[PDB]
């Protein structure tokens, strides 16, 4: 591109690094939701997989994004503490 | 205004400009009853047939009043299977408002809130009385007014996908899934939240989808 | 006894079976003297029978009844200011309307609530009577009478224990006040007990903001004045001897912005204390917290009120909420308007923690839409997790559809009109579409202007505009100033800043003129371009198409698009010719809106607008002539006729325009003016100098069912027009513009009234210092 | 008169929920199959048909 | 011009305006505007043919009783305020007493000055503004105050013996309730449409008596200057209620001994069983204490705005803020003489005291009247 002038592309629903530090793998969905909430994405027809997904656009090159994701197992107890970064 | 006859005498001049379609002289003589003698019995049936005036008068909220007036004079009669029908289809007919429609510009894009009005009424008519000559009507408006509200929510899934907020594009989609199967633009946007999260790098996630397409390319 | 039927008469409302059931002499039931009398009562129960006289046919029951119901008519006299159904609302509050029971007690009952209506309203001073009138079958009327002596009105208010503050400068902040003089004159004044209250806060808020930390208002005595005008007030207060804002104990649950709640908190410990500022200091960490998306920031101050110093310390208990409260939002009150068209007009995203700013980032956007009549919302709170309000922005849109008026005489006559639409946003769907253009006798026009400035989701305004101008001029052929223009100009708008925006375009400008008018200025312009055609006819040819490109900028700094108040936007445009071009030329443009609140309730506001701009040749030429710049009567400047700021055209000494009509449009011909012939339509000049200032003024008669949309505004419309390539040569027997001193002058009022078509603007202006023959029609109407 | 597109008639809004038609639904793999009927809008229909339309009575 | 501008309600005039005896000034002394045009509970005092004169202004005067011979005079306007010598403001009435002309004013000082010079003897902050006029009593000063506060300030200097809210309305409803001190009880009444017997000697209450109708939740008269003031001749206690309701009751239980409970009768005089008063059409009557039974009856008045009625120079004297001036006999109400001596309208009562009869009006200022 050759553009001067760009706005940025925002949205949360991230974990910070002490949302990590309060849980753990094998920490169930509740006992997750008492320290993290609810996500704002969960796997909508198997598992319980917790996504927390940031993405954020910061101007005309480079895109900053935190993939979190949180598979849970059926019983509710955590699996996997996916927390991804960018791309 | 009111022109005071006979209650019958004013009835039959509230029923003679209905059978003229001169409804706004038919509203007239059928206010004549219902300021008159809304103690008559077939104030019912002017309500009824204020209906049959106001909405082929184009006054439609009119209508909607006096299919509300019905209602509460009527909380049961065998002809609110006429008004639960007049009701959603008031409220149908309470969207269009401008020549949209011919552009293909369509209120399906546009505000919902009269046509999932008119979904509730439409299958308030059809839960609540399936006896009724409307039943398979509303039914059929109501197939229709799943997909007006699908292409509305496709336009909103349009708009997060041209956003690029992917977390949100599975939402309207999950919406989308979660309202209506049937609806094609649903398996339209069976690739959208699929392609949402690939653009968060969902790929498996989006392969799980993508078998939901495989499926659902059938 | 024992009733074997009722004789059920004269009810009106209730029914025959409906009287029996309230009756207990009820056909069946066996029949007391008592349950006689008890059937007095019930029917009386019913509110609708106004006698009942139980009698029975041995113990055959028959109930004599005359009856209550339908008031058929309500009728008001006197209440010239007060809205009668404000009187009808006590009456309806009184439980009576048209076609109730009318009970003949409770009359005056009525007229209490009519006057403890006019007890509330500011007076007491009024009388009222509820005139019953009988009507058939048993039916009345309800007249009301209403003989209004005057409202009750402020005289005097004392404060004691007010000891650091004079009442009458306690009156001066205060919404309470008096005194129209002919020294300062402020407009007549009245009473109303709810500027007690606030005036209690406003003098409450005056002693917080001081220091008085321990300021109290004790009591309040308005007197009850044997005039039944006179308001006397006696308050008494507690001063409050001033506290020093000596410090902040903020904590609680601060969310881990500590010291950038701190930074809120910056204050002087020491300096006097302002609990109203301590007030917005908690919203402070609110703003802060809700755009670090803790829509719950509960905050809750306390004063340390330590009175051993007159200080006070400050505890603050902070609670934050969560942070991805924004799950989703919903968008409604766009029927006629696609919603991504409107969703793009906002900043807050899903899936995120909420931006408290973003909303209404997106909203004054959608106040700088303009196409609306509300921007507003539903920030509905979803429960269930914290992380979910679901934001139902419900807005209220504007009307569609904007036309010009202009005509000469059509339908009787040969088919001449001006006419032109503009769609404000075409069916809501990212296409700002306005067209215009004019077929005659006289010209064939056409035109258009189209914008998707969405057509690129950067912000990529996508303006076409086209034209073709058969502008014919018919004296009965072409004879007198003919040109088809034609041409092209695609413009681009794209974001340089929230408030920068550059543009740019590309004008092709094809003309196509014969039989050219002899007015000298129009030569020295074609003997700048080369062309030296016969000064005494009209017999001459101009087929040019000029190459420009055109650019610009605007600034972005003002409330709304649709009614803004306050700020400023430099809107910059400017064209220059390429090689390429039929003729080498330049010209900028600069105007100005500014607002500026001189009223900040805002029904006075600077409206600050001009009016520059300068062109000239390329290089070997001139700017053209119908480049140049005008005003006055159909401009901002009005009052004047079109056109009456510019140089003013001298026709040479002509012959014929290859046809004279006889004795008929005129130009300087043989048949006509067989000399030098001047005009004083301002024919143009290649400077602008044009300023008017209006200000907002509201209007006392009309209601704000129609009040809002509109505005009133008067002006001082002036201006200067000249062109720098009109000399004094031989233009020394003429008009002579080389300078701004060509000062034009009228000044007026205007009437934004905004149609089910939007704004049409019309006015009256008067001119009392005209430059150099201007014509004037001093009422002007416009859009 | 002369239009490629109808020219009297551009009115607001057809009779297109009589022209109505279901569309295709889910044929999902097993536990990739979401509720997608757990909205309203999954139409609940009862029947008992009688006249469509403008042949429906009006009283 | 102004034919088509504006809306009020009905007034009606003076009827029966008759003087075959003459009626005059004795004097016209005029201290400024007096009262003013604004509401004030102050009223001047005629005494030791000493016309204790003043204004709101300030100016506070001594006038001979023989022609307004200014005797002596001051300036109460406060001259360090918040504004910088600001006017007096007089809430309560000119009370001559001692060496102290007690007088409230409306900065909630009671002024008590001295009235050989009439130099403050001493001054005190009031509770509230004093909405009765000083009765200054028995080393107390009396007065119901707008907080409806019962004070006593020891009258030497105005030390507060006690302060005690009595019958507060729930607005300032604007009727007098002077505690008038009579039979080892302070006896005022109460603007709630009550009345009471308080002790004089403390400021406690014997029995509060509520009697008839009064503003908030029961809309009645504004407009009514009624007596709520009981002027206490002996155990039946005579008073009104806030409405115009006249009762006569015992002063030692409330217990009505009789009761004009009727009408909206504003100002009252007891003349033994000649009660005659200003009923809200300005009515003039004459009523008994052996009920009120009606003795007889004027609305030559109609619908004025009068003062007190009183008998002097043979005839009962009311005038009005009107101006007017009337000799309505002591019987049927005929007016003997009608005096239009001041036509800013008379706000105080007739002084009928020092062989004068003395209103300061609002600006028809000090007038003694004679026939």
């Amino acid at each position: 591109e050759r553009v001067v002038y760009r706005p940025d592309i925002n949205q949360g629903n991230y974990l910070t690094a002490n949302d990590v530090s309060k849980i753990r793998v094998g920490m169930t969905q509740q006992q997750v939701a008492y320290a993290l909430g609810t996500p704002l994405m969960s796997d909508p027809f198997g598992t319980n997989t917790w996504f927390y997904v940031f993405r954020q656009q910061p101007g005309h090159e480079g895109v900053t994004q935190q993939t979190l994701t949180l598979t849970f197992n059926s019983s509710g107890v955590l699996t996997n503490i996916d927390n991804k970064p960018a791309l | 205004e009111v022109p005071d006859n006979p209650p019958n005498e004013i009835y039959a001049t509230a029923q003679q400009k209905l059978q003229d379609g001169n409804w706004r002289q038919a509203i007239t003589q059928l206010e004549a009853l219902d300021n008159r003698y809304p103690f008559g019995p077939y104030s019912q049936q002017v309500q009824l047939d204020l209906i049959y005036a106001y909405y082929k008068n184009a006054d439609l909220p009119l209508a909607q009043a006096a299919i509300d007036r019905f209602i509460r004079l009527n909380p049961t009669h065998p002809n609110i299977d006429y008004v639960m029908y007049m009701r959603g289809l008031t409220n149908m007919a309470l969207d269009d408002s401008a020549l949209q429609g011919f552009f293909g510009v369509d209120r399906s894009d546009r505000d919902p809130q009269h046509a999932r009005a008119a979904f509730s009424d439409f299958s308030k008519l059809v839960r609540g009385y399936p006896n009724s000559q409307y039943t398979t009507d509303a039914t059929k408006r109501l197939v229709f007014l799943k997909d007006r509200l699908a292409k509305y929510e496709y336009s909103v899934a349009e708009y997060y996908t041209e956003r690029g907020a992917w977390v949100a594009v599975v939402n309207r989609v999950e919406g989308m899934l979660r309202d209506y199967p049937d609806t094609q633009a649903t398996r339209d946007a069976l690739p959208l939240m699929e392609n949402a999260y690939r653009q968060m790098q969902m790929n498996a996630q989006a392969e799980k989808v993508a078998k939901i397409i495989a499926a659902n390319s059938s | 006894f024992v009733v074997k039927d009722i004789h059920f008469e004269g009810l009106q409302r209730v029914a025959v079976g409906a009287a029996l059931l309230s009756m207990p002499v009820r056909t069946g039931d066996t029949v007391n003297d008592e349950d006689i009398s008890n059937t007095i009562r019930a029917l009386f129960a019913t509110g609708n029978f106004e006698d009942v006289r139980v009698l029975r046919d041995g113990d055959t029951l028959l109930v004599q009844v005359k009856e209550r119901p339908t008031i058929a008519s309500i009728t008001f006299s006197g209440n010239k200011s007060v809205k009668d159904d404000m009187l009808k609302q006590n009456l309806e509050a009184s439980g009576v309307r048209v076609g109730e029971s009318l009970d003949r007690t409770t009359i005056a009952d009525i007229e209490k609530g009519l006057e403890d209506f006019y007890y509330s309203v500011g007076k007491y001073s009024a009388s009222v009577k509820a005139v019953v009138t009988p009507l058939p079958r048993n039916r009345v009327d309800l007249k009301l009478v209403f003989q209004e002596g005057v409202s009750a009105e402020i005289q005097q208010i004392n404060i004691v224990g007010n000891h650091a503050f004079t009442t009458d400068e306690l009156i001066s902040h205060f919404q309470l006040r008096d005194e129209v003089p002919w020294w300062n004159v402020v407009g007549d004044r009245k009473y109303q007990k709810q500027k007690l209250a606030g005036d209690l806060e406003t003098l409450r808020s005056y002693y917080l903001d001081r220091g008085y930390a321990r300021f109290n208002i004790d009591s309040t005595q308005v007197s009850l004045t044997p005039d039944k005008k006179g308001i006397y007030v006696t308050v008494n207060i507690t001063e409050g001897d001033q506290y020093k804002l000596s410090g902040v104990e903020v904590s609680g649950n601060l969310a881990g912005h500590s010291a950038e709640i701190e930074q809120l908190t910056k204050i002087e410990p020491g300096e006097l204390y302002n609990g109203t500022k301590v007030t917005k200091m908690e919203d402070d960490i609110k703003k802060l917290l809700g755009r670090y998306g803790y829509a719950y920031p509960r905050v809750q101050s306390m004063p340390e009120i330590n009175d051993a110093d007159k200080t006070v310390k400050l505890r603050v208990n902070v609670d934050a909420g969560n942070r991805f409260y924004v799950r989703k939002i919903r968008f409604e009150g766009n029927d006629t308007s696609k919603d991504a068209v409107l969703r793009r007009e906002m900043r807050q995203m899903e899936g995120a923690w909420l931006g408290s700013d973003l909303v209404d980032q997106g909203k004054e956007r959608l106040n700088r839409l303009g196409f609306f009549e509300t921007v507003d919302t539903d920030t509905q709170r979803v429960p269930g997790s914290p992380d979910q309000v679901d934001v139902v922005y419900k807005v209220k849109e504007r009307n569609t559809g904007s036309f010009n008026f202009g005509i000469g005489y059509g339908t009787e006559s040969g088919v001449s009109f001006q006419a032109g639409v503009q769609q404000d946003n075409w069916l809501g769907t990212g296409y700002a579409v306005g067209i215009n253009g004019t077929k005659n006798d006289y010209q064939t026009y056409a035109e258009l202007s189209v914008t998707n400035p969405y057509f690129t989701v950067d912000g990529v305004s996508l303006g076409g505009r086209l034209f073709y101008n058969d502008f014919q001029a018919d004296d009965a052929d072409l004879s007198d100033y003919t040109n088809k223009s034609y041409g092209t100009d695609v413009t681009l708008g794209f974001p340089i800043n929230e408030y920068n925006s550059l543009r740019a375009g590309l004008g092709y400008v094809h003309n196509s003129l014969s039989n050219m008018q002899p007015q000298v200025a129009m030569w020295r312009y074609l003997y700048s371009m080369g062309e030296h055609p016969s000064t005494s006819d009209q017999d001459n040819s101009f087929k040019t198409d000029d190459f420009t490109f055109n650019y610009g900028w605007t600034y972005n700094k003002l409330d709304r698009g649709y009614f803004p108040t306050d700020g400023s936007r430099v809107n910059l445009t400017g064209k220059v010719t390429i090689p390429g071009s039929d003729n080498e030329y330049y010209k900028v443009t600069l105007d100005t809106a500014t607002y500026v609140p001189i009223d900040d309730d805002h029904k006075w506001v600077v409206l600050g607008r001009t009016r520059w701009g300068y062109g000239d040749g390329l290089g070997g030429k001139e700017m053209p002539f119908y480049e140049n710049f005008y005003a006055g009567g159909s401009s901002t400047v009005r009052g004047f006729q079109s056109n009456t700021i510019g140089p003013k055209a001298v026709y040479f000494p002509h012959q014929a325009s290859n046809y004279d009509p006889d004795y008929d449009y005129e130009c300087a011909t043989q048949d006509g003016a067989k000399d030098l012939c001047k005009s004083d339509d301002a024919v143009g000049g290649n400077a602008m100098a044009v300023a008017s200032l209006e200000f907002i003024t509201p209007t006392p008669f009309i209601s704000d069912k129609y009040a809002n949309s509109v505005r009133t505004s008067f002006f001082w419309d002036m201006g200067t027009v000249w062109d720098t390539n009109w000399d004094s040569s031989q233009y020394s027997g003429y008009p002579d513009y080389s300078d701004p001193s060509n000062i034009r002058m009228s000044a007026g009022i205007a009437l934004q009234w905004m149609s089910p078509l939007g704004p049409l603007v019309f006015s009256y202006a008067q001119p009392f210092k005209k430059y150099d023959g201007d014509k004037a029609e001093q009422f002007q109407f416009n859009i | 008169c002369s239009s490629d597109s109808r020219y009297k008639r551009q009115v607001s809004g057809d009779e297109a929920y009589l022209e109505a038609a279901p569309l295709a639904e889910l044929h999902a793999p097993a536990g990739m199959i979401l509720p997608v009927t757990s909205g309203d809008y999954a139409i609940p229909v009862t029947n008992g048909s009688g006249a469509v339309g403008k042949a429906l009575d009006i009283r | 011009l102004f034919n088509s501008e504006e809306d009020v309600v009905k007034m009606s005039p003076l009827p029966t305006v008759e003087n075959q005896f003459t009626p005059t000034t004795a004097w016209s002394t005029s201290v400024g505007s007096g009262i003013g045009n604004f509401y004030s509970n102050l009223h001047p005092a005629l005494a030791d043919n000493v016309v204790y004169a003043a204004d709101r202004a300030g100016l506070v005067k001594a006038l001979n009783a023989d022609d307004g011979k200014e005797i002596w005079s001051v300036s109460l306007a406060e001259k360090d305020g918040w504004f910088s010598k600001e006017p007096a403001l007089l809430s309560g009435g000119v009370t001559v007493s001692g060496g102290h002309v007690y007088i409230g004013s409306e900065k909630a000082q009671v002024y008590a000055l001295n009235t050989s010079d009439g130099t403050v003897a001493w001054q005190t902050k009031v509770a509230g503004e004093a909405l009765s006029r000083p009765v200054v009593s028995d080393g107390l000063v009396l007065i119901h105050t707008s907080n409806g506060q019962l004070q006593a300030l020891n009258e030497a200097d105005g030390a507060v013996k006690w302060t005690v809210n009595l019958d507060m309305p729930s607005l300032s409803l604007r009727g007098e309730s002077a505690p008038t001190t009579a039979f080892g009880a302070a006896v005022v009444g109460g603007d709630n449409g009550r009345v009471s017997a308080v002790l004089m000697e403390q400021g406690q209450m014997i029995w509060q008596q509520r009697i008839s109708q009064a503003t908030g939740s029961t809309e009645i008269d504004r407009l009514s200057d009624v007596d709520t003031t009981p002027v206490v001749v002996n155990g039946v206690v005579f008073a009104l209620a806030y409405n115009g309701n006249l009762t006569a009751l015992d002063l030692r239980s409330g217990q009505i001994m009789w009761k004009r409970e009727l009408g909206s009768v504003n100002d009252f005089i007891v003349d033994g069983n000649r009660i005659y008063l200003v009923d809200q059409n300005d009515r003039v009557m004459a009523l008994t204490i052996d009920g009120g039974v009606t003795l007889w009856t004027q609305s030559d008045l109609l619908h004025r705005l009068l003062t007190s009625p009183v008998l002097y120079n043979g005839n009962l004297v009311v005038g009005d803020s009107e101006g007017y001036l009337h000799w309505i006999n002591v019987e049927d109400g005929r007016f003997v003489a009608q005096q239009k001596v001041d036509s800013s309208g008379f706000q105080t009562e007739p002084v009928a005291a020092d062989g004068k009869l003395l209103i300061q009006a609002k600006d028809g200022t000090v007038y003694s009247i004679t026939r």
